[PDB]
């Protein structure tokens, strides 16, 4: 019973800062890498960032490079996405997704377990 | 990076027949391509990973195939509870998604 | 001359190709290799790492 | 003991797509190129497509140019034939055939080893 | 490409007799022409390949010969199992088959 | 369904350069050689250039030798024609033509399939 | 004399928790990692979990992910397998397995020394 | 992960002969494969580890070989005690076992 | 001093499996491809299989296609030939033969150095 | 907003040592490889050196091989260039450039984001 | 390594007119050739990467193309801000730049 | 593939007398043909490779020549140790050997 | 300043072992492959061995195949040649050479920079 | 591999005159051929690499040319320090040198 629950959603103004949180349970949190996925109507799903199991490596998409900051604490089984300098293009639903159903060395980078998603919109 | 295109955007069918869903990528993806099923209101569900391997709990009705730049998703006898929008992802070079295609009642 | 590709060419592999390693390959380190980090590397902790002391 | 078995047959409506698969065993799969051969009662045997040993080159017949796509997977010892935009003229029995008995550089393009074949019927 | 024809359409020979099957190509195919044997319900079997060379396991009863645009397949002492339909293929330019010739009881 | 569509047309001044592009779909692009054919009113149909399947050999007409350049990209299924040092004699409709209906070794060089054509006008 | 004696077996109804214990003697306990291996008639041997020498890292199979917990204390030379949310698929013999015959860097992950194991059956 | 298969499932062998056991993996395993012997009512015992190296106390009777996706276990001259079930394990990517093969009296 | 020592020979029953091993010394093993050659009295020398320098490509004769499997392991300087489904026609002396005397790009396929050979007899 | 600023420029005598620095911000510094580009008036732009993301590999142009040293500090987001045995023909404007706009495996080596440049003059 | 050349050295184009620049390679560079724009007193700006792909933020006015040894850069309707010197780089083999082509008023 | 024939099967020669051996190919082989010498109880030894090139350590006594479908091995002054059976191999199309020609005392 | 110096020369008896060492300075050592070139008077220059940048591959001449071992220590900028089973024909001056003046993918194998050479003589 | 020949073995030219050296290969070498200059007591110095490209620091006096199997090295106007022995190397297939041609006073 793996449940991923997102939080930290709401409304904010452009140029401000927002922080998203994701809580993970039902699996060994420290043994897997976590992702964030964005869904904009009219465009489809869009990848945001990935973090290694221990947080050693963090990779971001081009559209969000230099503004979003992903982090993790294996002691609380929680995932964060510190989202600075939000822009009007960022209105979407953010999914906390897990990499791989199980560990296959030559097959990684696909999201097996998704969360219900949180809505983040920016306007005035 | 690699741009995914799905064709057709929508397909019309009645329950009980076979539905074919196509995914094409600009550059070679070898055999790293995943299919997701998203119904209105909740998150997409991983159906197929790799090129043809099925996720645990997915019925054998969902069949995937293809490698390189041509990929297809085939449903042997399409049922009612599974009418939704399907997404195509490649995880060989970066992480991109397809525009998504929809299955609808005829 | 015919500009179309020949479907009547031999589709089978050629065992007569040289099986020996080629010493004339470039031994210098390639500077055109991608210097950016690879995001597609496995983010999951390896269970096959040695668990002993 | 080279055994070639195919699958993916059945009945499809015109304008729809069908995928045939062919499993190969008893020989080094990646060292040979495989064909697809079409047999229709009242017309006889017909050639469809050919693929190279490594899948580099693919050549299709005129009657199937742009609608059929041949592909191969040297890791699973399987041959595939995607048949899009099917028309009523495509009702036939499709055979999985291997090129040549053995490697002869000046003699290739004959189908030494055949499979049992599958029946594909297009009708309403 | 090259249009292949066979003559006669059917042959009637008693067992133990010699049956000759002829083949003609529209244009020259040099020495690239194979013969196949198909029994009802069975996949075709390669008997002779190139112009005359015999596939492994083919009895010396089957004798192929010819070059250019005139090819013949000769069965010296036809047995009971040699009643079938025989196909003539060229692979010099493209891949075309003949209409097929049936060998029947006399 | 073989469709050839041209682009890059328009009006240019003499001595300038124009680039025509031709998009091909509905066939295995990398297995056939493509042609450019010119139609000037009052003169008739005229051949311009030809390119091999992989682009190994390129042959141009006498009137265009040394000024035009034909190329291709088998990964984008497109045919190009760089028209350098244009002159007033080059005002015509340029067609994208594919060689032969199918592969025949002894019969090639005829334009089975044509595009709709694009108009190039050289004037001041 | 590396001896592995297991305990904690019995009968537990589905949905309840069972705890297994494995006492090891005859070797330096803290210098090696221990495994649990599951043997089901009709399915064979199936891997369950592995722990590090100092208990820093824990890895589980996909079927037991999130339900089974492996623990180890070095002062009593014992490993444990806390099995919550038992299901009828989990009826089998659970073996205590030692990793490697001796410490080698490039060769680890084979169960050199085995214990007899206990029978854990779940039913109503 | 990696799916293991063994063939034949059972082999009939008289004592003093030579028996061959085959193990095949879906994907490459390089040189990380082990063979285990289990007697009825007994825990499996490690015979061979890595690809061919023999565990201490294992007689030279047992000879393992193979690399990549094809592995083989042979027994030089089986006595009565060599009749049991044998398992094939890989520890290169995950930990998966084969179905297990049995040597039976002929 | 290129020295090749075959082993693994003996007597087997038809339909059983025999594995030949070839030990090489006196040269850089990983830089060259190795062959297997078969000598039957009354028929002469016969080629069996060839393996590339890195083991990427393997080719077999018609009479041994699908039954014999050649493999190499560069870390032990050993050449293996796995013989499944042996038949009475397979009895011969098997020679381990290195390809070429030195690396010549346009001249390869001759056996500069042969092994002592081993005898494989198949009968009842 | 990827901002690159160079420093350490000035005037030095031939044969002396100069150390340039380049501070990077607005992106994940440790995930990309940075270059150095030299612009001599009358010659144009010329490449100097490249460093991997982790500093594993360092490559230099032939004109600067053995004299220049490129280094990086991922904990300070700085790129360095130690210029030993400086000569009169090395007088130019030095640009700190980042490789690629985003991570594409098959497309790398182009400078998406340039710094403003620093002036280094070598004379007596 | 690879010597980059551009022709003509200077091109005179009035605003609203189409300007074309050329870049030629000694040996084939496949499709790895980037174009840069430099205004006086400023660092070069990446316009095109690959062979035709446009950098983010670059107006659709800038349209480049070419592969092998012949590359071109086309400005569909040159504005007042498009007066600068444009450099040609190849990154297939080494990292070499072109001499640069200047666009000036007519 | 290529059928290799040697003629004559056995040649009678005395020491000091020049002995010749002939090798014929069914189809063109160009200049890829090796000669091997096998003594009773010994593995074959490479004398000549290519069409005439001599292996290192082979005395200049052995002389080969020919191209296409006619190859000859000539021993200028056959000594006492030069009595053995000589094999002819082609490696142009496949790897086929000849039946072998034996030289014996006169 | 590409400087190559050789050492380890002297006098040895036939059949004994000698080791030559090459120290390289003035360039990035680990990015280039090195050679050994032998100069016998009356015969000319002769190539001996080559080693890749990281020592991955090693190729020897036939005259020294199986007797000579080439190695490199990228941390010490040193190139080594192990001379085992030394014979009279190996008496010459041995030159330490670097492959290519600069990296060109289509041009490698020529020796841009040579060492001064060391004399190795084999006699009784 | 390839046997490399140079002709003539010795050339005599006065200072200020043009000296030409020839290099011939047994088989095709294309455009992979280097020239080295060795002075007495000194290591060889790379003059030409490829077929005509000149190493850095070599004056424009030295001009290499040729392709395939015919290669020539031309010294336009030889000075006093250009008296040495010139070696010809091919690196297309293996690494072979030429015997060396000496330039001497007249």
């Amino acid at each position: 019973q793996v449940q991923l629950v997102e939080s930290g959603g709401g409304v904010v103004q452009p140029g401000r800062s927002l922080r998203l949180s994701c809580a993970a349970s039902g699996f060994t949190f420290r043994n897997f890498g976590m992702h964030w996925v964005r869904q904009t109507p009219g465009k489809g799903l869009e990848w945001v960032a990935v973090i290694w199991h221990d947080g050693s490596n963090k990779f971001y998409a081009d559209s969000v490079e230099g503004r979003f900051t992903i982090s993790r604490d294996n002691s609380k089984n929680m995932i964060y996405l510190q989202m600075n300098s939000l822009r009007v293009e960022d209105t979407a639903i953010y999914y906390c997704a897990r990499d791989s159903l199980f560990y296959d060395h030559d097959n990684s980078g696909y999201y097996g377990y998704w969360g219900q998603g949180t809505l983040v919109t920016v306007s005035s | 990076q690699i741009v995914m295109t799905q064709s057709p955007a929508t397909v019309s069918v009645s329950p009980g027949e076979r539905a074919t869903l196509s995914c094409r990528a600009s550059r070679s993806v070898t055999s790293k391509l995943a299919w997701y099923q998203q119904k209105p209101g909740q998150a997409p569900r991983l159906l197929i990973y790799g090129a043809s391997t099925r996720a645990t709990g997915i019925p054998a009705r969902f069949s995937g195939s293809g490698s390189g730049t041509e990929f297809t998703l085939t449903i042997s006898s399409l049922q009612s509870e599974d009418f939704a929008v399907y997404f195509c992802q490649q995880y060989n070079n970066g992480f991109t998604f397809g525009p998504g295609t929809k299955v609808d009642f005829k | 001359a015919n500009p179309n590709a020949n479907p009547n060419a031999n589709p089978n592999a050629n065992p007569n190709a040289n099986p020996n390693a080629n010493p004339n390959a470039n031994p210098n380190a390639n500077p055109n290799a991608n210097p950016n980090a690879n995001p597609n590397a496995n983010p999951n902790a390896n269970p096959n790492a040695n668990p002993n002391a």
